[PDB]
């Protein structure tokens, strides 16, 4: 799923050095991105959406239940007229991407946080350089407005989601020559108000300066689409305890890269449950975070973990692997990882996995382990006392693995909270109704706005008409659509047309055809008694 | 008469020729450039390379048309 955000604002009317405006260059770049992505044999399941800088009823051009034909037709007729309302457009796009999330089961907020339930989405937000306006002045903060929150959105406290990356294109093409071609293989950043918003999600922001640089950035962007598993790392709290082959001193601490969870839907178990201590009676649930604040500690702690535990291959995208490569990729050794923010009743973090590398030393495998592996792996009334340290709802998925061996547990203590189940079906129904109402009025514009609003300065109610583009005057049916110049000739033409008594008469003077004239479409409505047997 | 600085002191022996003021001729050239082509994309004094002339062909053609429609411009250049 790819949602292209093209502003089509009035500031996108300035002409480049090639002769076309920035909007035409953006549309051409989108078309070349389409034809480049079509090369990879994986573009048979994705869906394209379009978002412009227009009113909430008119911002979306093609959303759910819209094929490629209507999407291309809407992107073709894009007009650059309006202000640069970036915040409202980003909010509308994020709400559109989060319409079918509370109904299928993604981010249920009650049963862990399953990383194998993915809904990838990439935003391009092709906008102008700077100087965004909000009908009052020029702002320099880019704060997303919060006026009408969706039902069930206060449990994340952030507009974007687990898998929602945000790339940006500014299209800073000069007007005279664009002769800046010193650095060949180098794509700098835009350094604008959208740069922090993009970096928070996990995607960079390109700075287009030349058509060659545009082609380079488009060819570099097609290689950044996969399953979205974005997790945040922190150096705390080990004081860079990497004393293995050298001495530490770094910027590879707050790594917020993605992870490629390739399927073999995705197959996996043992998710990151949450970051708080869930109580048995809690009417209000604390809001989750889109990026989990999980921290790693550099300790050997028996990296050899061999068992019949179901295996996972959530591949990690190499972005800050320099710190690992400095220590020879940690051969035959790993380092634990633990989620912060009160992972248990009374403690600060519980190691639930590690980041052991592969034998090929190519990337990090991201070995996800159970909540507390070094205890259950090595019954004398031990498991009954051990199952009290883990979160309650967490007994859900692990028991499935126990199904591979037997079934000692039951549904006696399989209860998260009596108040968490309530006020959940109503929120899901409200979200479904909102998604249906949004998908219903998605393409039907029905503007019907043509007036001059004649002010005084039949009274207080007059309004002069405006020039209608698609008027289609009926010359043979309506007599008012016949001007004075070609009146007598048109009169004789109408007379001859009425006195001819032909078959299948029409009221159009000369209606040649539409913009498209297909050969197969016209040849299908015919009959040819021939087969060419010879 | 407007640009020549005064002027009338019998310079030389008998063939005194008054010089033209640089400021007046500079102002004349400036207003001529502003009237002929008000564009400023390539108004730098440094002459660009030859290939650069392949991008602003429209401005050169409109300047040629303005010169061919009014020959007085050439005379102004002589000033």
């Amino acid at each position: 799923i790819l949602l292209f955000l093209i502003d089509t604002s009035a500031s996108m009317n300035q002409r480049s050095h090639l002769g076309t405006t920035y909007l035409d260059t953006a549309k051409g770049a989108v078309e070349t991105f389409m034809k480049l992505r079509a090369r990879d044999p994986a573009s048979r399941g994705d869906r394209y959406m379009l978002v412009t800088f227009e009113e909430p009823p008119y911002a979306i051009k093609a959303g759910w239940k819209e094929n490629h034909a209507t999407f291309m037709n809407e992107l073709k007729n894009l007009q650059a007229e309006g202000l640069t309302t970036l915040g409202q457009s980003l909010r509308t796009a994020f709400d559109l991407l989060n319409l079918n999330r509370l109904v299928t089961g993604i981010d249920n907020y009650g049963q862990g946080r399953n990383p194998f339930f993915l809904e990838p989405a990439i935003i391009i937000t092709i906008t102008d350089g700077s100087k965004l306006t909000t009908t009052s002045g020029v702002q320099d903060e880019l704060h997303l407005p919060l006026n009408s929150p969706l039902p069930g959105s206060e449990l994340t406290k952030e507009p974007f989601r687990w898998d929602q990356r945000l790339f940006a294109l500014v299209l800073r093409l000069p007007g005279t020559m664009s002769v800046e071609s010193e650095q060949l293989t180098g794509v700098p950043l835009d350094d604008s108000a959208i740069t922090p918003m993009c970096e928070v999600t996990g995607g960079r922001s390109y700075s287009v300066c030349s058509p060659r640089m545009l082609n380079q950035c488009l060819e570099s962007l097609v290689q950044k689409v996969q399953s979205g598993v974005v997790i945040n790392f922190e150096k705390a709290g080990p004081d860079p305890s990497p004393v293995e082959d050298g001495q530490p001193d770094g910027s590879q601490p707050w790594h917020s890269c993605h992870k490629l969870i390739y399927v073999r839907v995705p197959i996996g178990h043992w998710p990151v449950p949450e970051s708080f201590w869930p109580d048995q009676n809690s009417p209000t649930l604390p809001p989750r975070t889109s990026h989990p604040v999980v921290k790693f500690s550099c300790t050997d702690c028996e990296p050899m973990v061999i068992d019949k535990l179901p295996f996972d291959k959530y591949e990690l995208e190499p972005s800050p692997l320099t710190q690992f490569i400095l220590e020879r990729k940690s051969p035959q050794t790993c380092w634990q990882v633990y989620v912060s923010n009160s992972a248990k009743y009374s403690e600060l973090g519980h190691p639930f996995g590690y980041l052991k590398a592969s034998t090929a030393l190519n990337c990090v495998n991201l070995f996800v382990m159970p909540y507390n592996y070094p205890v259950l792996l090595p019954w004398r009334q031990s498991f009954e006392s051990y199952l009290k340290t883990m979160p309650p709802y967490y007994l859900g998925p692990l028991k499935k693995a126990v199904r591979m061996m037997g079934a000692p547990n039951l549904i006696a203590d399989s209860m998260e909270y009596g108040l968490s189940y309530s006020v959940i079906s109503y929120l899901k129904k409200l979200s479904q109704q909102a998604k249906i109402e949004s998908d219903r009025v998605i393409g039907s514009v029905g503007k019907k706005v043509v007036q001059e609003t004649g002010i005084k300065v039949e009274y207080t109610g007059f309004q002069v008409a405006l020039l209608n583009k698609d008027l289609k005057p009926q010359t043979f049916r309506n007599a008012y659509d016949i001007p004075r110049r070609n009146l007598l000739d048109h009169l004789t033409r109408m007379r001859s047309n009425l006195l001819k008594s032909t078959r299948r008469f029409l009221k159009g003077q000369d209606e040649d055809q539409v913009h498209s004239v297909p050969i197969a479409q016209m040849g299908n409505y015919q009959e040819y008694l021939k087969q060419v047997p010879s | 008469h407007c640009c020549s600085a005064p002027g009338g002191t019998e310079c030389g022996e008998c063939w005194g020729a008054p010089i033209l003021s640089p400021e007046a001729a500079k102002a004349v050239a400036v207003t001529l450039v502003e009237s002929v082509c008000p564009d400023a994309a390539g108004a730098e004094l440094a002459w660009p390379p030859e290939e650069h002339a392949r991008a602003t062909v429209e401005r050169d053609l409109r300047i040629g048309r303005r010169f061919r429609e009014q020959p007085l411009l050439f005379e102004l250049l002589k000033l």
